[PDB]
């Protein structure tokens, strides 16, 4: 939808794309198939304007929004809502970026300064594959519901 | 406010005449008792008694340790619990 | 390194307290366990509860036994729930941990601030605590960190049942993310709650509708499955689904006037349970078809607290009533009489049975505040000894189904 | 005489032998069991903020 | 009586069917044995009965009175001539008796629907699921209980929320919110006080991270 | 005869749960039925047979009047049971060694 | 018998899908007891039993599965 402001690959395992760009933040795959998302998430407030993944811990992901939040979705667990609402500043957040080893965040706000946070044992993982799983299945309900727009014309 | 609590407990039951805890060489600290010509007695006579009976014990195999001892007399209940610390001592008569 | 705050200090305390404790109570205990009731095998139909070791503590006396359950591991631990059943004297509830180890000393209490109307430990991890209160607050307990407080709530944030939670179970999670509760409540019904990073959240299973959602007081799952559990209600009648919607009742075992107290399964013969009510009558019911009748009946002059099955067989079983009566039928000796009827308190009213896996000794708990802890002599639990080519379920089968049998063709 | 000693401290032996396996005194709960449930919710901290 | 009705139902010999006949007076005996033992509870516990569990006391009373009376009534059906006049008569005023409870107590509660309706506030909106069952209802029934125990969850919650964060405190900060507590508009309140504790949910977590 | 009597004793002791022995050892130290092999039976002659004196000369000294009928030592591996008897012509104190963990 | 039979041949989310997959098994059992001349009323009605028995699994696993759709949209994926 409209201006986007995401775009980011998954690491630690696999290639599925994000668009955290408008104020919907999805998740994307590459298929020539599946020109749709996975795993959609909330249609929120505040226009949506940057964020990306975890590089040591399976898809998890942290929006900024016009009024500023480092939403820790964790995305194995729940599916609707911000796991973890912080803001960090009144003033609008434009930036983001994740230290290597996963564990500390950045972001710059709307005048001046630059906020750097420390996100705790949240950030590690016991088991990588069935978050490749989830993030698997559960698209191929959308090339199911592909089938069904040929099957319904031809009934 | 756990120990004074389990003395106060332990010390008003049906059959019990006194608590007594002594250190290493001596020096019976927080007896319960209405006058002390008997106190010293107990501290000086009964840790030969626990470590005596560590030497019983430990001498058949080694990897073997002592923790309580009972003596029940004819009147009492001489129960110790012996370690490292200390000795602790409670009398009660069935 | 002052000694006399020393940690070792207080456990050696504590152990040498059990030692004395102990030696106050010797022959309660050894004949808890190495006792036999010299005079039934001389008189085969009638037997006799012997009173062993009673539990009070001096907060318990404003308060009525309200819940008892026995640990997994440990046979010596007990969970009573004291809180309030009277409608004008509401109170704040406790929850105390005995031992057999002791008596007279609680191991372990709490002190919530409304009535514990259930208790449950865990059935495999051996510790963890869940409870219920009289104002929906869900709660569970971490035990062995000895800080007085829970470990988890229950909000309205998250969810609340909003009236009082009469039972609430533990679902085995198998080495999973969670752990598992079902749950139950006067107004709605059936809930599900998980044990998440720092919470409590519901998920609903299923609604008991008939006004209102029709009240209910109490459930029981069956050992074998899992899935298909047993709902009383307050309209008067007796459900049972499974974990769904499939079928909602699958089946309705219907055949009361007022407010069941009690169901329950057997361990043997998966098929059988029997219920109780506050109609004064008792009724063991069979449930693979059969829901328009009922087997027996078995009436009495007070309203029923509870009834058990006992571990042990799955002929004799226990009921307590609203006088001081205890009274425990043998389904297979005498037929519609009580085998032991025997008062056990002087001016209370019983209110909770509970037997116990492997030591054969039951609880029974009054409503004053007080559990009492009683012995059956050997008329009472006699289960037949297997043998070189038979199996122990099967006998026990067998009984239960002879008596069904003469007494389905007999009473019609 | 040595017979009479033996059953008479058979006899009060064999009480206090039952009296040891009747309910067992000098066992701690929990002894060890290092599995804990614990409070693991998310913590936010601003180390420092570069300006 | 219900070997007595397996005995008939047995053999067929049409004197033995002129002498199950004869037995419904031995029956009757005991059938009186217990027409005696309900009457003794009926007059030993008047005005202070047992109920059942939770339940209020009003109409919570009514269920006793009605069980000993349908448990007398309903072998009544099958037990139906000189000593069953007088035991008939004996039925029929403990059958009124047990109509005097059920009337009277349902008579003081129309007077306490009057005087409590304006803790017990329950009661008065509690019985009426109790009542509606088989007596008769009264003014304005519990159409308004869809809302008040809403009014009581979220309200001691967020009153108590009022606690934790003035934990965290060590002020014009509180100033604005006991301004806030103490104001069919109880919807708009509930509204401006979450409002009030979000903003400043934030402030004190803010503070302790950039005071430790 | 009566040794029947005193071997079914030690066969009732010995039926318990876990009791791993029994032995009885007289004044001088030597021990005269065993259970065990020989020189765990002699270093048990021997040192309890010094233990027990040494603690009922402590019971008598701290009261004249009070004897011992009674002796209990505790382990991390078995609970050893000593019983006296002080008499004169006969003063036998049995000792049992058990615990509950096993079987 | 076959009108019903085609329209359930048209059969978080792990734990649901493993529903909706007893809720075919079932169906499929069912209809191949069937596969086997006035007592076919009888297990007629039994099967007017389990149909209108087995439609409740789904209106339990779209009741669960109607809160956690996400948007506007998701809803269309799962109804």
């Amino acid at each position: 939808h409209g201006p986007i402001y995401g775009l980011r690959r998954n690491p630690f395992n696999s290639k599925y794309f994000l668009s955290i760009g408008d104020w919907t933040a999805r998740v994307w795959v590459e298929d020539t198939a599946v020109k749709t998302p996975i795993l959609t998430t909330k249609y929120h407030p505040t226009y949506l304007t940057g964020g990306t993944w975890s590089p040591s811990r399976p898809g998890v992901f942290f929006t900024i929004k016009m009024d500023g939040a480092m939403d820790v979705w964790d995305l194995y667990y729940k599916h609707n809502e911000p796991t973890l609402t912080v803001q960090v500043s009144d003033l609008a957040l434009t930036a983001f970026a994740v230290q290597e080893s996963g564990g500390t965040v950045a972001v710059g706000t709307s005048d001046g300064c630059t906020s750097v946070l420390q996100l705790s044992t949240g950030l590690s993982e016991a088991s990588p594959a069935e978050k490749a799983n989830i993030n698997a299945m559960f698209e191929r309900e959308t090339t199911r519901e592909k089938n069904l727009e040929k099957a319904i014309k031809e009934a | 406010s756990d120990i004074e609590s389990t003395l106060t407990r332990i010390q008003g039951h049906k059959g019990v005449i006194g608590v007594i805890i002594v250190n290493n060489q001596g020096v019976p600290l927080r007896s319960t008792f209405e006058h002390d010509a008997m106190t010293k007695q107990y501290a000086d006579l009964v840790p030969g008694l626990a470590d005596l009976a560590r030497n019983l014990v430990r001498d058949l195999d080694p990897q073997n340790d002592l923790e309580f001892l009972r003596i029940r007399s004819h009147k009492h209940e001489i129960m110790v619990a012996a370690k490292d610390d200390f000795v602790l001592l409670v009398i009660q008569d069935p | 390194v002052p000694t006399l705050q020393s940690p070792t200090l207080m456990h050696s305390l504590g152990t040498l307290d059990r030692m004395v404790n102990q030696n106050m109570y010797e022959e309660v205990a050894m004949d808890f366990k190495y006792w036999d009731d010299a005079s039934d095998a001389f008189r085969p139909g009638e037997g006799s509860l012997l009173p062993l070791w009673r539990f009070v503590s001096d907060k318990s006396k404003r308060r009525q036994v309200t819940s008892v359950c026995w640990n997994p591991l440990y046979d010596d631990m007990f969970a009573v729930g004291y809180g309030s059943y009277e409608f004008l004297k509401q109170a704040s509830g406790l929850i105390n941990i005995y031992s057999l180890k002791n008596p007279s000393h609680p191991e372990y209490t709490f002190h919530t601030e409304s009535g514990v109307m259930c208790v449950h430990f865990h059935p495999e991890f051996a510790n963890l605590l869940a409870v219920g209160c009289y104002d929906g607050s869900v709660l569970v307990y971490d035990v062995r960190l000895k800080k007085d407080e829970p470990i988890y709530q229950a909000s309205v944030r998250t969810g609340k049942l909003n009236d009082p939670v009469w039972q609430i179970y533990w679902q085995p999670d198998d080495a999973q993310k969670s752990l598992q509760f079902v749950s139950i409540s006067s107004d709605g019904a059936v809930n599900l709650w998980t044990l998440t990073k720092s919470e409590l959240i519901p998920e609903c299973l299923m609604k008991l509708r008939v006004a209102a959602g029709g009240c209910c007081m109490d459930f029981c799952k069956m050992p074998g499955q899992e899935s298909i559990y047993l709902v009383g209600t307050e309209e008067g009648a007796i459900h049972r689904c499974s974990k769904a919607y499939s079928s909602q009742y699958l089946s309705t075992y219907v055949s009361h006037h007022l407010a069941v107290y009690a169901v329950h399964w057997n361990n043997i013969h998966p098929s059988m349970f029997l219920s109780a009510s506050c109609r004064l009558d008792h009724q063991a019911v069979g449930l693979c078809h059969d829901p328009k009748r009922a087997v027996m009946n078995f009436d009495l002059n007070d309203s029923i607290g509870d009834v058990s099955w006992a571990a042990l067989q799955p002929t004799v079983f226990a009921a307590v009533t609203d006088d001081g009566r205890v009274h425990v039928f043998d389904l297979a000796q005498n037929k519609l009489l009580p085998l032991c009827s025997q008062k056990v308190v002087k001016k209370a009213k019983l209110t909770k049975l509970v037997f116990n896996p492997k030591h054969p000794i039951v609880l029974v708990g009054d409503d004053k505040g007080c559990v009492t802890s009683l012995k059956l002599s050997p008329n009472l639990r006699i289960t037949s000894k297997p043998e070189k080519g038979q199996k122990f379920e099967d006998l026990e089968v067998a009984k239960l189904d002879g008596v069904v049998e003469i007494a389905r063709k007999s009473d019609a | 005489d040595y017979i009479r000693t033996v059953v008479q401290l058979g006899s009060s032996v064999e009480d206090l032998i039952k009296q040891n396996n009747a309910v067992d005194i000098y066992q701690e709960y929990f002894t060890n069991v290092t599995m804990d449930h614990t409070s693991e919710a998310p913590h936010v901290k601003t180390v420092t903020v570069f300006k | 009586l219900s070997l007595l009705a397996q005995f008939q139902a047995i053999m067929q010999r049409e004197t033995l069917q002129q002498d199950l006949e004869n037995k419904y007076m031995v029956i009757f005996q005991n059938y009186a044995k217990d027409l005696d033992a309900v009457q003794k509870l009926y007059e030993k516990n008047k005005y202070e009965p047992p109920v059942p569990r939770n339940a209020p006391p009003v109409a919570g009373n009514i269920m006793w009175a009605r069980q000993l009376l349908r448990r007398i009534e309903a072998p009544m059906q099958l037990a139906q001539a000189k000593e069953s006049k007088k035991n008939i008569k004996t039925y029929n005023k403990v059958a009124k008796a047990l109509i005097e409870f059920e009337t009277l107590w349902h008579q003081a509660w129309i007077k306490s629907i009057e005087q409590c309706k304006a803790q017990l506030v329950r009661e008065a909106k509690y019985m009426q699921r109790f009542n509606i069952r088989c007596s008769s209802p009264s003014q304005m029934v519990l159409l308004q209980e869809e809302k008040f125990k809403f009014y009581h969850n979220q309200l001691t919650h967020l009153v108590r929320e009022y606690e934790h964060v003035l934990g965290r405190g060590a002020r014009p900060h509180l100033d604005d919110m006991e301004r806030k507590i103490a104001p069919l508009n109880i919807d708009g309140y509930l509204h401006r006080f979450k409002q009030g504790l979000a903003r400043l949910e934030e402030l004190v977590r803010k503070v302790v991270d950039l005071t430790e | 005869v009566d040794i029947a009597a005193v071997d079914e004793t030690f066969k009732r002791l010995q039926s318990h749960k876990g009791v791993l022995g029994i032995i009885v050892i007289n004044a001088e130290g030597i021990a005269i039925r065993t259970t065990f092999d020989n020189d765990l039976t002699v270093q048990y002659a021997a040192l309890v047979s010094h233990f027990t004196v040494k603690a009922r000369s402590a019971v008598r000294k701290l009261d004249g009047d009070n004897d011992l009928k009674f002796l209990r030592i505790r382990s991390k591996k078995h609970e050893i049971m000593i019983a006296p008897e002080f008499e004169r012509s006969h003063e036998y104190y049995l000792v049992v060694v058990q615990d509950p963990s096993r079987e | 018998l076959m009108s019903t039979c085609m329209q359930f041949n048209r059969l978080k989310g792990k734990v649901l899908t493993n529903g909706v997959k007893a809720i075919h098994q079932d169906f499929t059992s069912a209809v191949e007891k069937f596969q086997q001349a006035k007592q076919f009323d009888e297990d007629f009605f039994g099967f007017r039993v389990v149909i209108k028995e087995l439609e409740r699994r789904l209106a339990a696993i779209i009741i669960q599965a109607f809160d956690d759709c996400t948007t506007i949209g998701t809803t269309f994926k799962l109804l």
